[PDB]
């Protein structure tokens, strides 16, 4: 009775609205950190809980508070529709993933803590203090059922 | 297609389901547009008159005449930007949605984003133009360009109210007495065939049609528009209604506040206007302006692309004394 | 009795339909399907009959049976079509409203 | 304002779904005993024929 369905909403360029193209070192804006992909305790084939836009500290631990906010997870393994990585890894193993750090414009509305709650008004300083522009002037989009 | 490695499916099409955008008032072409060179505009007024003349005995003293008015005003124009980018990760290893073989391409994303930009700008222009008819500039979240044209010129609203709980009072006679006399007196020309048009919120319009003083007239013998048997205006989106030589147009766009309607005549010269200004780039800075600018780019290092769009305009109501703000009690 | 039900029905159904059509308000057409008691209550409302008591009309619901001797008691009013469903599949006291012409709204598959 | 922060655009949705299908059989057979020794219901003395039963 529960017809199988799938959905897609957003993509990589919907979070990183703008980037400063550094000359020579094209990776000037990113860092690589090892993170626990599959939860330490979970089913052998349980999907990872990481989602794009989650704040992460320097050690790869998801940021639960403004204190531990260092960067935003951006790696390709966590983008929507990339579920084909399920089952490849094993619980407790740490795999590198790219983080965005500096020289970017970030959509605030898609930045959330590890718990999924919206970014805090204090944690925004850390990202902005890193040399990034956290912005809210997003046009947005409206679908059927809205008068235009 | 497949529903797994070892067996197949039957894939049977795709849906579009795109929302609707209204264009009612844009079709009427109320406005005339002038392409400027800066962010400031000048307007001037020159009012003439006449006077009474008494009787004086032959000889004696005489009587003399008097002079006329002058006035001048200035304004300024806001800015409306919009941008978006695209990156490598947005199109690698992705199907082109709707087909089960083709891979994603970089051209389709750009075309779709251009379409969205065009739609958004059209919607902006429609909304801002709607705002002018009410008697104010648009300038949302930009307190620099909030102009009350009534206050800018020094006119008055002249609110003609109608309370639909009074069955014994005909709303059309109140409309005549309060609005049409004012319109006729304050036209300023010597032409004498103005057409009166009413643009009303859906609630006010529907409440009007139910009034006994209006339904009674049409109920006793057949009419061309059987408003009491056949839906007004046919099956069209919005109900057009004719009555006592006053064209009623229903506004379903959902921006006119529910309970208000605005009465204005047609054909009064230079009553509605919009001015454009050039964008802020060295190509256009201080040169002749254009409606919409769109810049497309691709980094020569070949790792992302960028799309930009800009426009700046202001909508003006030169004769606010000729837009009567109605209201409805319920 | 102080409000015409057709007005509420329009304000609800047409307002919902025009916005959720998905393409454009290209002169849509509405259809109503209702049970026996709902149909009878609609016809018996004085605000409806008041529009036909003064001068003649095609249907003449006051003197001639609607839809003729045939079944299904069809009826049209204010460019809206009403049909009486005698099959019994429509729950008692209920009615359904949907527009014609919408593409891919209904489909049937075979295996 | 002329020089300040700019604005950005949103994106669309691409939902997908699939469904199953049911099956419905219906069968019947006939036997000698139903035809041989019964008169046709619509006549006085016409013996029943298998063709009417099939139809």
């Amino acid at each position: 009775a529960k017809a199988h369905v799938a959905t897609l909403e957003g993509n990589y360029s919907d979070i990183v609205l703008g980037r400063v193209v550094a000359f020579g070192d094209t990776g000037w804006n990113f860092k690589e950190v090892d993170m626990t992909f599959i939860a330490d305790d979970a089913d052998a084939d349980s999907k990872t809980t990481l989602f794009a836009g989650v704040l992460v500290g320097e050690d790869g631990t998801p940021a639960t508070a403004a204190a531990g906010v260092f960067g935003v997870l951006v790696d390709r393994k966590v983008l929507p529709g990339v579920d084909h990585y399920i089952g490849v890894f094993e619980p407790g193993e740490k795999v590198p993933m790219v983080l965005a750090v500096r020289g970017l414009t970030l959509n605030q509305l898609k930045l959330k803590y590890a718990d999924g709650t919206a970014i805090d008004a204090a944690g925004i300083q850390a990202l902005e203090a890193q040399g990034n522009q956290v912005t809210d002037k997003i046009v947005g989009t409206q679908f059927i059922g809205s008068v235009l | 297609m497949q529903n797994g490695d070892f067996q197949i499916l039957d894939y049977t099409g795709l849906i579009s389901t795109m929302p609707r955008v209204d264009t009612l008032l844009q079709s009427m072409n109320l406005f005339t547009e002038h392409f400027g060179r800066t962010t400031v505009a000048r307007i001037e007024r020159l009012d003439d008159g006449a006077g009474d003349i008494k009787a004086v005995q032959r000889g004696g003293v005489r009587q003399h005449l008097a002079n006329d008015r002058k006035k001048i005003v200035n304004l300024n124009i806001p800015f409306f930007p919009l941008d978006r980018s695209i990156d490598r990760a947005d199109i690698q290893n992705f199907r082109e949605f709707g087909t089960e073989n083709a891979p994603a391409t970089v051209d389709a994303e750009v075309q779709r984003h251009m379409a969205r930009i065009r739609r958004s700008h059209a919607i902006l222009k429609s909304k801002a133009m709607y705002a002018a008819l009410k008697g104010t500039s648009w300038s949302p979240d930009d307190p620099v360009s909030d102009y009350n044209y009534y206050d800018v010129w020094g006119a008055t609203q002249t609110t003609a109210d109608v309370d639909f709980t009074k069955l014994g009072v005909d709303p059309i006679e109140v409309l005549e007495a309060e609005a049409r006399a004012h319109i006729i007196d304050w036209a300023g020309d010597n032409g004498d065939n103005y057409e009166i048009v009413v643009l009303a919120s859906r609630q006010w319009f529907s409440a009007l049609i139910a009034h006994p003083q209006v339904t009674g007239a049409y109920s006793q013998y057949p009419s061309t528009q059987e408003i009491l048997r056949r839906r007004l205006g046919g099956n069209a989106n919005n109900r057009i209604f004719e009555h006592k030589n006053i064209l009623f147009i229903e506004d379903i766009s959902g921006n006119i506040p529910a309970g208000e309607a605005y009465i204005f005549p047609r054909g009064i010269s230079r009553m509605f206007e919009i001015y454009y200004a050039p964008s802020d780039t060295l190509r256009d800075a201080n040169q002749a302006a254009q409606e919409l600018y769109v810049f497309f780019k691709e980094s020569n290092y070949l790792r992302e692309a960028k799309i930009e769009s800009e426009t700046s305009f202001l909508t003006v109501n030169n004769r606010p004394e000729l837009v009567v703000k109605s209201t409805g009690k319920f």
